[PDB]
DNA sequence: ATTGTAGCTTGGATGTTGAGTCA
DNA sequence: TTGACTCAACATCCAAAGCTACAA
């Protein structure tokens, strides 16, 4: 259930910046406090989404 | 000391997790881009036409290996013609994709920074320039020898952080910091040889060599410094096929001791979703090279062989030491030890290694019960243990044990309960073959409300202050003819 | 008031972690 | 440069259906 942005952003770091991971990842995962159990249950969901566009 | 708090660790865990997620997929869509036409079109032309046929040598009947020095032969050729090409190598700005430490990762959010985007076709205008780290320049080699329709993949040691280590400061030496990372590359290829039936290892541009590995590799790490910032225990191949492969096999000598420890897989949770990433990322059908891959590893298991050292044997998957055996298991009746250990230490010390599958576990017909297990007429316990106010308590084992069938409901749909009132349900087996278990805060009120005939199921038993456990009344069994008018009640519960 | 409830101060055995010492 | 010790501070697993005092 995130915006469209920070999917954005995401895929861009991880197709082409990927050593630029670290800090965008600090941010996220400190404003979407649900990801942590998304991630746990279904990881392949998060992939595909990243997957896309 | 030097060990953080327990949330620490947890967010560590999810971090590590997280991490590697996000690089298998940078590698994953790497691996596309090296697919592009547009690119192996122009790579293509950098390959000499005796150099094409010297990676597609004629199959040779008599010897193939004759073959397979031919192949070996085109790749050498075209890791000298890939130095040509690239010619300006830059350095990684910061750590590339090699470890970063959690003290680094914590400080990174503090400070942002202008980050140059790399889209796909600065990515291939770079590769055909010639432009850039060592991570592009191998990544465009292996688009090179896919244009030239070899089967190349690309090879990625993943470097999360180390959700093992615990520690607050993670200081590093900066002493030749740089040259210690970049000791040894995060990607290279692997290229099938179809004449020998094995993957032929290719580092074209950090250590520039090729190697059949059998059982050493020159490209895992090796020295406490370089293992600071490359730990390897995820390497991921990429195929032509968008195929996805956990090959640390490979190059991880002790994979099943010492790697295991250093990766999310060690616990049955961490394995499942490991497995479930490589699957959401693994976009082909299995193939007979697969089978061919899968029994070169079989036999590397085969001949890991039992770890040198105590450590790398505790929590080990296929072997216990003798004083590790609980004090509920047994070995399995005729079976003994399966190897020795040479203590280092103490002259001549030895310590008696089990594998693990020889190991049997033994529970108390308490315990059974709270699997919903009896134990069968005229079974002899194997093993008596001391517990507290002391107490001998029986074990048996699983074949001792019979599987508990409660009595069946009446017709009008009454259940039979212990002492208390209760029937205890702690396994799906111990619900009466003609009722169900409805699990609810007021699934008893509604049963109450109804008028019909159910028990209260004690599923558990909380474990609280002052001294005294208290049974967990989570819900009902009722008769299954009766689920959905109390699923109704239920439903309804505001209207009683 | 002869019942309803707040409060009693999970624990005890066993494993994990990093630091340090030794041979 | 190796690993087997020990130390200490937590963490983690696992048992498995109360008891007293006192206010109302």
């Amino acid at each position: 259930g995130l915006t469209v942005e920070d999917l954005l952003s995401l895929r861009q770091v991880v197709s082409g910046n990927p050593e630029a991971l670290a800090p965008l990842l600090e941010n996220i995962s400190a404003r979407y406090p649900q990801l942590r159990e998304h991630i746990m249950a279904n990881p392949e969901v998060f992939v595909s989404m990243l997957l896309e566009a | 000391r030097n060990v953080c708090s327990n949330e620490e660790r947890k967010r560590r865990k999810y971090f590590h997790m997280l991490y590697l997620v996000c690089l298998m997929v940078h590698g994953f869509i790497r691996n596309e881009w090296i697919n592009s036409k547009r690119l192996s079109r122009k790579l293509s032309n950098l390959v000499p036409e005796k150099v094409f046929e010297l990676l597609h040598p004629q199959k040779d009947e008599e010897l193939p290996l004759r073959s397979t020095r031919k192949l070996l032969d085109g790749l050498k050729k075209c890791m000298e013609l890939w130095q040509k090409h690239w010619k300006i190598t830059k350095k990684y700005d910061n750590e590339g994709l090699y470890m970063r430490t959690w003290k680094e990762i914590e400080m990174s959010a503090n400070n942002k920074r202008k980050f140059k985007t790399l889209k796909r076709s600065d990515f291939l205008r770079a590769v055909s320039k010639g432009h850039g780290d060592p991570d592009i320049s191998v990544q465009g080699f292996v688009a090179m020898l896919r244009a030239c329709n070899v089967n190349a993949r690309l090879i990625m040691s993943c470097q999360p952080p180390d959700f093992t280590n615990m520690k607050i400061d993670t200081s590093l030496n900066g002493n030749n910091a740089y040259k210690d990372m970049v000791k040894y590359p995060i990607f290279w290829c692997e290229v099938w040889d179809k004449f020998s039936k094995k993957w032929i290892t290719v580092d074209p541009v950090n250590l520039k060599t090729i190697e059949q590995v059998r059982l050493h590799s020159k490209l895992a790490p090796k020295g406490v410094a370089c293992c600071e910032r490359n730990m390897l225990r995820y390497v991921i191949a990429y195929d032509r096929k968008y195929g996805c492969r956990d090959v640390t096999r490979r190059y991880a000598q002790w994979m099943n001791s010492k790697v295991r420890k250093r990766r999310i897989t060690k616990d049955d949770f961490g394995e499942k979703w490991f497995r479930k990433v490589i699957t959401a990322l693994h976009h082909r059908k299995r193939t007979k090279i697969d089978d061919y891959e899968d029994q070169y590893f079989f036999r590397r298991d085969e001949s890991e062989g039992i770890p040198d050292s105590v450590q790398d044997l505790k929590n080990h998957p296929y072997y216990v030491l003798e004083q590790d055996i609980k004090q509920t298991q047994i070995v399995k009746p005729g079976c003994k030890e399966c190897g020795y250990l040479k203590v280092h230490g103490k002259v001549g010390k030895v310590l008696k290694v089990y594998a693990k599958r020889d190991i049997a576990d033994l529970k108390s017909a308490r315990q059974w019960y709270m699997n919903g297990r009896i134990l069968k007429t005229g079974s002899r316990c194997k093993k008596v243990i001391k517990r507290t106010v002391e107490e001998d308590e029986r074990l048996y084992s699983f074949e001792d044990t019979e599987l508990y069938i409660p009595p069946l409901a009446s017709a009008s749909g009454e259940i039979t309960k212990n002492t208390f009132g209760n029937i205890e349900v702690f396994a799906p087996t111990m619900i009466p073959g003609n009722c169900c278990l409805v699990e609810n805060p007021v699934a008893i009120k509604a049963a109450r409300f109804l008028g019909v005939e159910f028990a209260p199921a004690v599923t558990s038993f909380k474990f609280e202050r002052g001294s005294t456990v208290k049974p967990v009344l989570s819900g009902i069994v009722v008769a299954k003819w009766l689920r959905e008018a109390i699923e109704t009640a239920i439903d309804g519960i505001e209207f009683i």
